[PDB]
């Protein structure tokens, strides 16, 4: 007429009530508050560089509940902290290579970043540097200078730079390093920064082990490049962004090259396009999206989307249910509100990760409301 | 014995009352053996050498107290005492003449309870032994109460050794069961021929079942019987078996939802972290009890209130 | 009906729902006949021509409503309607296959209730059919729950005419009752051989009594039994007989003592004058119930609340 | 699980409670307030004359539960409204003769009193005035004038005057009419007005059918009168009042005359003597006196004790449990407080009758407290 209690218990809680319904309600609220007190985390530093380091220390070579990997890594993906354009498609690379996406100042490797590199890769004097310890620089010299590349080389690491003359060839360099073994690829326009960040988590979803590559294409050209065509081969393609980001001409070009009809995920703006990525069934299943990330949208300044870039690999590999990234600085769009409402189960969300500073409180409060948190 | 099993969890401050109940249980023969454990290890057995002798039952109770009083009174954080209690509520005798008379008074407080009402033209009830001049049943003088079916008092020949045993003696009733104005002869009231002894038999008398009527036949009755003593266990546990009592070094937090100030379920969550399974199983037994008529060992009516018991993991951070 | 007798008293505003309960009672066959009275005089009899046919039970329910609807809806001061209800709760059936399935689910919500726990060296419980190589009892795989002992579902030959009848089928148990490491062979568990059908028998399944364990013998237990369906009457009156329902032209004053504002017993005395014997008999039944646990028809547990009913003489002067 | 209610009931009171103990307490308070709202009656008019009439109309030729008689009366006991001294021992007379004790102005029979006389005796033109219709004037001509006696005679009634030169002879005239048939009598002092009123209810107790007579004796004389001696014969006597009311000389005088040792019921004052009458076992049994009367004590004015005079016959015959009269104008004495506490059962009193107007509220409140009312 009681149960036998644990010896370490601080108290014997006897909850009594005159009305079985008032007991029921008390025990129901108790269940709710007990379970509820745990899952809304912020990951941010004073700088965007610190935010990326916070992301690496929390998700790579980490014992954290949602870490992408718990062991030391063999690969880093490094991006110029200012240059969002160059590192734009680097998220799925970071996902498939099991590598943190770090940000560095263009001219000097930040001591904070160097320390995180040694920490996350476990670099030491007593250990041999075989040809497998690698650092990928996603961008040209105007994003990550030669000085920084040499500093990584100086510590004793293989340093490969995934770059080209522009964002397009830079994207293929990155996409080439990534698989394309599931007969599937993503395509984004040169100016579709927020779109690439919207799909970055999805690309970063390992599907039967491999990430899906993202290729940036000249959205106002008559045809995509021969390199894009060769890379894409005979695969299925999903275009992210409207006609102002990737023209109708480019869609046909992809069709003709692959022999397969490409898909299109897009809205009238960046927040709408982000909402659409969430609504798409191939990327997320209705009533099965419990995990969510939030990052700034780039409305105030475009380079502030690096928080999403660094967060996307993690969102793609998050637990056993991939998470999207909701792009919102000061306010959530009505479309994002509806998309999350249809994506989340009737029971609500189980994880919410705010990435970076300057995201207004209304945004987090609203996300908590939609996710019943 | 084992965390999570059915049984009592006594807090340190009530160790004395609980041990007194086990002592009384040994004295009255409800309890045949108590295996005592200090923390996880067995340290002693308490058992009367011969159940028929008083001295042996008292010796068992004194040994019980002597063994556990320092361990319980000086119980440190993380420490506990487990009692595995082999009982048989049916072997209980009432070994104190004061306790026996306390139960006879409990039984005597029922004497005026009506078991069967007087019959009417519409409703079946108590009718007279002999029919009227026309061969029809006429109503009885009085309703059938418990004073009419049995008398109470401690058994003659009783002693502290064999026990005082509160005893029922079946009375006599000439009145029968039927409807008024009916030609069929009244049915004989079968009086208690079994369950005539009750020593507080490791239990409390179930008054919902003791000295209760059992009509047989449905729309056309053919037999009526009255039960003797039918008990309900001092514990929710069955009439024979074993009960686990555990004393712990925890404070008792009485959370009465009907109170003016009590720990709100929110602030309770804020002060302690609770085992999710302890909460959800209790909740399921509440839902089942509410929606269906289902009673459970997890949720119990104790002192006019529905109770659940929680043993939180520990205090919450901040 | 006769003032003061045992039976239900419905107020005018609730005449429709009360009559609905009688109609439901005619439909489900709880009720074999309703003799209706306007004020003190008998005016009509409602009875299905053949209880076996649905249409005849529905016809009886419609005639009941048609007869009493103006008399009840237009009930003046001092007027009342009495229903003498010949019932036999043993004949009540479930007329809707959805309601029968609702009772099957009520029973299925008990499937996980543990009746007997697994045995240990310390505690009696469930053990295996065969002893180990050394002749000692070994613990059973699972506890004895309700899912073990009986399965539920509606009976095969059910229809709206004969009724859907929820049925329990005694299971089979190879496991026995004992202590682990003991040499005496485990005791066979007697499963339900009676009370296998429940037609919603003008009653609700008493879960304290239905599927309940009774261990006999103690230190060496000798018998274990599990009961089938044991019902309780939705009115405490009897499983067969006649009950009186009376509608009156009075206002319902619900006095919930747990409420924030209710008529204080002082202001209730100031607003109305009460029959002293009505109060004193209710009070005696309350005292006996409180001190000794003794149940009575005068005071009853209904919806987690103990209730008494008072019909005052009239309003007080000034 | 419910009872069949009366058709005339204004409501269905369903009293519910989660805790059976709170129900028990509510039903217990309900029982108490229900039963307690009923038995504390005042019997008073604007005059003392009206108070006596109110007493007559309530207790004689009345359907009241504590009425001395329900039928028309054959005897009146009339007293001078100012002269308490003359009518002093008339209460047991009024009790045994089944007669109201009325007050009248000395010179003119009050119209209200005349009306009550015709009412209580049922006097009419169509009916013969047989030799049984009687009016006893308890007092001489200076208490009830000849004019008033003749006005009663003019109606056609037999008028007998029980009087003498003083209170003593007047008392014997009254005591002689009562008759000493139980071998028992009461004695009071000439100034023991309050004492005569304290015992009046007791004398008025019919014992084996008869009241017990009260005799006033000269309390400061050396011996009681030959008339008192002759009347008392060989009977048991109970003296009421202290040595300042009936001296020790007079007690011995009574002893010597009767041959039997007289009893003495007394205190240091009138309220104490009243308390003592209640405490005396012959007159009242401990834990069995439930009925009580209250009247002024005469401290402010002695003649105000006429209310007790008129009330005493009634108190003596009240139901089957005789009532005392508590004498108190402004305050109850400590002795009265104790006496009532020991007289009343643990369960309290069942009837309280206030007689007259100028009794302070403190007194009544105190009586209600002592009697649990």
């Amino acid at each position: 007429n009681d149960t036998i209690a644990s010896q370490d218990t601080p108290a014997k809680v006897v909850i009594k009530a005159n009305k079985l319904k008032d007991l029921k309600d008390y025990v129901d609220d108790l269940k709710t508050y007990n379970n509820t007190y745990s899952n809304v985390v912020t990951v941010a530093g004073e700088d965007r560089i610190e935010t990326a380091i916070e992301l690496s220390s929390k998700y790579y070579n980490s014992d954290d509940k949602n870490a992408i990997t718990d062991k030391a890594v063999n690969d880093i993906v490094l991006v110029g902290s200012t240059s969002i354009v160059d590192g734009l498609v680097a998220s799925p690379l970071a996902s498939e290579k099991t590598a943190p996406l770090l940000l560095t100042s263009k001219d000097k490797l930040d001591s904070s970043v160097k320390s995180e590199i040694k920490r996350v890769m476990n670099l030491k004097s007593d250990t041999g540097i075989n040809t497998s310890k690698k650092v990928y620089l996603a961008g040209g010299v105007n994003s990550i200078s030669k000085d920084v590349e040499n500093e990584l080389k100086n510590m004793g690491l293989k340093v490969t730079r995934l770059s080209g003359e522009d964002r397009y060839e830079t994207s293929l360099a990155i996409a080439d390093e990534i698989g394309l073994d599931n007969d599937k690829a993503f395509v984004v326009g040169g100016t579709g920064l927020a779109d690439a960040m919207s799909i970055a988590p999805v690309a970063s979803q390992l599907k039967d082990g491999d990430a899906t590559p993202i290729v940036v294409v000249d959205g106002k050209a008559k045809e995509i490049s021969d390199d894009a065509k060769s890379f894409l081969g005979t695969s299925d393609v999903d275009i992210i962004g409207g006609k102002n980001s990737v023209s109708k001409e480019i869609e046909e070009s992809i069709d003709s090259a692959t022999g397969k009809t490409p898909d299109r995920i897009s809205g009238d703006d960046r927040q709408a396009t982000n909402a659409e990525v969430l609504k798409e069934d191939d990327y997320f299943t209705d009533g099965e999206v419990v995990n969510y990330f939030v990052a700034k949208d780039g409305s105030t300044k475009e380079d502030q989307l690096v928080d999403a870039l660094a967060a996307a690999p993690i969102a793609g590999r998050f637990k056993e249910s991939p998470a999207p990234i909701i792009l919102a600085t000061d306010t959530l769009s009505s479309d994002q509100n509806v998309a999350v409402s249809k994506a989340v189960p009737k029971d609500g969300g189980t994880n919410l990760v705010q990435v970076g500073k300057g995201i207004a409180s209304s945004v987090i409060n609203k996300m908590k409301d939609l996710l019943d948190m | 014995a084992t965390t999570g099993t059915q049984g009592y969890t006594v807090v340190k401050n009530d160790w004395k009352k609980a041990v007194k109940q086990l002592q009384d249980g040994l004295k009255d023969n409800s309890i045949g053996k108590i295996t005592v454990s200090f923390n996880d290890g067995v340290v002693g057995e308490v058992a009367p050498k011969s159940a028929n002798k008083k001295a042996d039952r008292d010796a068992a109770a004194e040994k019980l107290y002597n063994l556990v009083n320092t361990q319980l009174d000086k119980l440190g954080d993380g420490d506990y005492v487990d009692f595995s209690v082999d009982y048989n509520l049916e072997n209980k005798i009432i070994t104190n003449q004061a306790d026996a008379e306390a139960i006879v008074t409990k039984l005597n407080s029922l004497n005026e309870k009506t078991l069967i009402d007087i019959a009417t033209k519409d409703t079946f009830g108590m009718v007279s032994k002999t029919q009227d001049s026309e061969g029809k049943n006429v109503a009885a003088t009085k309703a059938l109460k418990v004073k009419d079916v049995a008398t109470f008092g401690l058994k003659s020949g009783g002693s502290e050794d064999t026990g005082y045993v509160v005893e029922m003696k079946a009375g006599a009733v000439e009145d029968k069961y039927g409807k008024v104005g009916d030609s069929t002869a009244g049915i004989a009231i079968n009086l208690p021929s079994t369950g005539l002894e009750y020593a507080g038999k490791g239990t409390t008398i179930d008054f919902n079942k003791t000295l209760k009527v059992d009509v047989t036949g449905g729309s056309t009755p053919s037999a009526v019987a009255v039960s003797g003593f039918v008990t309900k266990d001092d514990t929710d546990l069955a009439k024979s078996g074993t009960i686990n009592v555990r004393v712990i070094n925890a404070k008792e937090e009485s959370i009465d939802i009907d109170a003016s100030s009590y720990t709100s379920a929110e602030n309770l969550a804020k002060r302690y972290v609770f085992d999710p399974d302890e909460i959800s199983e209790a909740y399921k037994a509440i839902v089942a009890l509410q929606n269906d008529g289902i009673e459970s060992n997890l949720v119990q009516l104790v002192n006019g209130k529905y109770q659940v018991i929680f043993y939180p993991e520990g205090k919450r951070l901040e």
